[PDB]
């Protein structure tokens, strides 16, 4: 064995899954002149396997080839910075990408917590209309070693170079299968695709079917790359939590028999004249509204590890707290500026920055069974039209927070605004052209909304059709003509002053270019 | 193009070329950690007063990171004095070569349109301005004060030859000029509009003894970025001209 | 208009209240001059107003 | 209590309208009110029966949820 092989297991002795992982690749093969032997390499997978800290897992680089609209493709997200802005247009292929990693992630998130390997090709619909030759290819990136993987189809009349190879999956699966049976508490990789189908979220539909399992790590990659942020599962898992801490629910199901009986209906219909019974009733709802008020308060006192998934939750709404439920009739309870009031009645973009958060807090604890810090964990996480549901003040506000809340998470996400592309540097921002991929011009990480959206999106910063507009081309093509003062000057001056105002830093200028002017014919009439 | 002063020939470029005379300028660059090449480039540069060569831009006194060294033919060229010049970043060096074209200004603009084009006559000269053969008061190109873009100016070009060529194409030099080193993008007229802005802003109060001062910081002293610039706007303005001829005294 | 809380946006600011005050030439002034002109390109509209604007009142003096 | 009042305009003349509710607890202090709208069906009705085409507004709203 050559010094090289010393001293990467050296290396490996002092944690080092990339070492040990090397190693295994050359006992596998004949690299270096090793002689092939399954028990070192046996040994070296076993050391690996107490090796896994953390690793952040990303995507790397991606390869289309006929799919959906594009032709060819190859991207390379970013690796040392976790964000990717994916600019595009309307129509030019944002959502391409996006699907193109969920197609390949359900297979990895299939041969994390399952068995067996299940995962979706590209479908009939998919195929590029012309040619028959699709094929996906993402090149993971664990810490220091790459895994490629290939999606292919081929149509039945025809056979193209289209060999699926799905190789490299097959051993991080395998790795963390043997690492998961010596310590049961392990990082496991976050995997999560949310579409733009998180709209239609919180609602009564899910609250109300409140009315068991111990929530192992290997469910919240359940029902994960589906599209929506479930609210139902983050209900369920609340209710679960502060489970842990019955006379009172046998009287409320004794009292609803009782006072809904057609006996007591018929009476109370009979004699609509009935104060003494009425005073008796009144009794009853005081009765209600104090079992009810007791059962509650039976609640709203302690909490558990939950506050650290409820922490995530408030940072990014500003103005709420109190986040309980209500033991009466169903409902989530929230503060805002010192009104209780009820989930279902918030607003679209608050329940969806909610739901989101939540969902992904949830999917975090759940992977991460024991540790300090559970909320900032490893894994993908993709979203679609960001800026959905958000107003301009939280669209220049959310990946900041993001990133931050959430540290080691990639998040390849698409935009349609200029407030939330202003955030991130230049140099990790993708604009999808008509057919090929462009790289954004420096000077994006702060700069004004204006200049992004003229040289990013195309698009002029003031309308290049109403009337208002033509009137100012029209100024500004005049006073610079030679007449300044030539009675049409005068004519739109005196509109566009009172329609903007004598205040503005677009007529200032162009009024102050006209003062030298007139200046400049006083000297003249001399000569 | 301000147009630059060419000085001798220095020592150790003649050193690196007596030594291989069939050799790259990554040879040169790569060669001895690069001592004689970023000595080159401030010899360059110092010849040129730190001022863009198409571009017309402030280059970074301090950080020499900022500046690159082309060939106005494509790359012995890669060793002769009439071929090298300093040129701006032209928004490149942020990512490598996957950028989006039409807002590139400098040099990078001219490899993408000379791949995009395959041009196979890499000869420049003849075809567009060279910055060394320029006249040192050339009047060329004008601009309209609306958009800041810079135009040729047909009454000028009509009464001068350039390259060589006959003195009928020389608006033809001149526009292809323009097309070619994209001299009309986004953030350079932006800058054109600014100096206006500050050219029209000590105007409002019609005091000529700033108005002067203006004029002598401006004509006299070293040469600025943006030079063209002041000198078209200083000309066009006939004010300016009746103060610098002694028209008007204060 | 521009970011809220953002390390370059302070820098802006830090650059653009220095100009017009105490230390135009000094310590910070061409080390920030140097880092945002690196970033946003050295030719945009803010910072050649404020080099021209530098430019004149070190002329002045 | 609460009370929403609309106020519908056409060619000029108004038609008044307010709907609202109150807790059964408490004597309801404010009673629904339909007066106009009944008013400009039964125009719009009328118009109908005496000529089968006569053009008649569009009332639509377009909820998020028309991104599904
Ligand atoms: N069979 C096909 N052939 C060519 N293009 C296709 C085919 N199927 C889908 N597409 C392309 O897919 C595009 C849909 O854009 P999409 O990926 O949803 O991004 P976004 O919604 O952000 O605009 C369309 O522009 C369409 O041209």
């Amino acid at each position: 064995l050559p010094s090289r092989i010393t001293k990467l297991i050296k290396k490996s002795e002092s944690g080092d899954f990339a070492s040990s992982y090397q190693l295994y690749k050359v006992f596998g093969s004949k690299e270096y002149g090793v002689e092939p032997d399954e028990k070192m390499s046996d040994y070296f997978k076993e050391l690996s396997a107490k090796q896994l800290e953390g690793g952040q897992l990303r995507v790397a680089d991606i390869h289309l080839e006929n799919y959906k609209g594009f032709e060819s493709l190859i991207m390379d997200f970013s690796m040392k910075k976790n964000s990717t802005i994916l600019v595009g247009n309307n129509g030019c292929g944002k959502s391409t990408i996006l699907d193109a990693i969920q197609k390949g992630l359900t297979h990895l998130s299939s041969r994390l917590s399952t068995r067996s390997h299940n995962g979706d090709g590209i479908e009939k619909h998919e195929l590029r209309k012309g040619q028959n030759y699709a094929s996906i290819a993402i090149n993971y990136d664990y810490m220091g070693i790459r895994f490629p993987m290939i999606i292919a189809t081929t149509e039945p009349g025809y056979e193209d170079r289209a060999k699926s190879n799905y190789s490299g999956i097959n051993e991080l699966g395998s790795i963390f299968k043997t690492a998961h049976s010596i310590n049961p508490n392990v990082s496991f990789p976050l995997i999560a695709m949310y579409t733009v189908e998180r709209a239609n979220d919180v609602s009564t539909r899910d609250i109300e079917n409140s009315e068991a399992q111990i929530w192992d790590k290997f469910k919240a990659y359940n029902k994960s790359l589906t599209g929506k942020a479930d609210f139902k599962l983050f209900f369920r898992w609340f209710k679960e939590l502060i489970e842990i801490e019955t006379a009172l629910r046998a009287e409320i199901r004794a009292k609803e028999k009782d006072l809904d009986n057609p006996l007591l209906k018929a009476l109370l219909a009979e004699n609509k004249n009935s104060e003494t019974t009425k005073k008796l009733l009144e009794d009853h709802q005081n009765s209600l509204k104090v079992l009810k008020e007791k059962l509650n308060s039976y609640y709203s006192v302690n909490s558990k590890t939950l506050h650290t998934v409820e922490d995530a939750m408030y940072s990014f709404l500003p103005g709420f707290s109190n986040l309980k439920l209500q033991r009466a009739p169903l409902d989530l309870i929230v503060d805002k500026n010192n009104v209780s009031l009820s989930v279902l009645q918030l607003s679209q973009g608050e329940k969806t920055i909610l739901a989101l958060i939540a969902d992904i807090a949830r999917r975090l604890t759940l992977l991460n069974p024991n540790s300090v810090n559970p909320l900032d964990g490893t894994g993908i996480v993709l979203i679609d039209e960001i800026d959905l549901h958000l107003h301009p003040s939280w669209q220049q506000n959310i990946i900041p927070r993001l990133e931050k809340t959430f540290k080691n998470i990639q998040f390849i996400v698409t935009t349609h605004s200029p407030q939330v592309c202003h955030t991130i540097d230049s140099q990790n921002i993708w604009l999808l052209k008509n057919g090929q991929k462009f790289k954004a011009p420096k000077g994006v990480r702060g700069a004004i909304s204006s200049w992004v959206l003229e040289n990013l999106f195309e698009v002029a910063q003031r309308p290049p059709e109403d009337k208002y507009t033509k009137l100012l081309q029209e100024y500004k093509n005049l006073v610079f003509s030679e007449k300044y003062a030539s009675e049409d000057a005068r004519k739109l001056g005196a509109t566009l002053s009172q329609h903007f105002g004598p205040d503005d830093e677009t007529l200032v200028e162009l009024k102050l270019e006209i003062e030298k002017r007139i200046w400049e014919d006083d000297f003249e009439k001399d000569q | 193009l301000k147009r630059i002063n060419k000085t001798a020939e220095d020592q150790f470029l003649i050193n690196f070329k007596a030594q291989n005379p069939n050799g790259t300028w990554d040879e040169f660059r790569n060669h001895e950690q690069g001592i004689l090449y970023k000595r080159l480039k401030q010899h360059i540069c110092n010849d040129q007063m730190y001022l863009c060569a198409y571009c017309e831009i402030d280059l970074d006194r301090e950080n020499e990171h900022e500046i690159k060294v082309e060939h106005f033919k494509s790359k012995n060229w890669h060793l002769e004095w009439s071929n090298l010049l300093a040129v701006c970043l032209g928004g490149t060096n942020t990512g490598d070569d996957f950028e989006l074209p039409a807002n590139l200004s400098c040099d990078s603009y001219k490899s993408h349109y000379e791949d995009k084009n395959k041009i196979n006559d890499k000869d420049w000269t003849g075809k567009i301005l060279l910055p060394l053969t320029l006249p040192d008061a050339h009047n060329f190109f004008t601009f309209e004060k609306v958009t800041g873009k810079l135009l040729p100016n047909e009454s000028y070009c009509n009464t001068i030859s350039i390259d060589g060529k006959p003195a009928a194409e020389t608006l033809s030099i001149v526009t292809k000029t323009i097309e070619v080193l994209n001299l009309n993008c986004s953030r350079l007229n932006n800058a054109r509009r600014k100096l206006l802005f500050h050219f029209n802003n000590c105007a409002r109060e019609r005091n000529l003894r700033k108005l002067h001062n203006l004029l002598l910081q401006w004509n006299q002293g070293e040469p600025k970025f943006f030079q063209t610039t002041r000198d078209i706007i200083i000309r066009d303005d006939r004010i300016c001209q009746g103060l610098l001829n002694g028209t008007i005294r204060y």
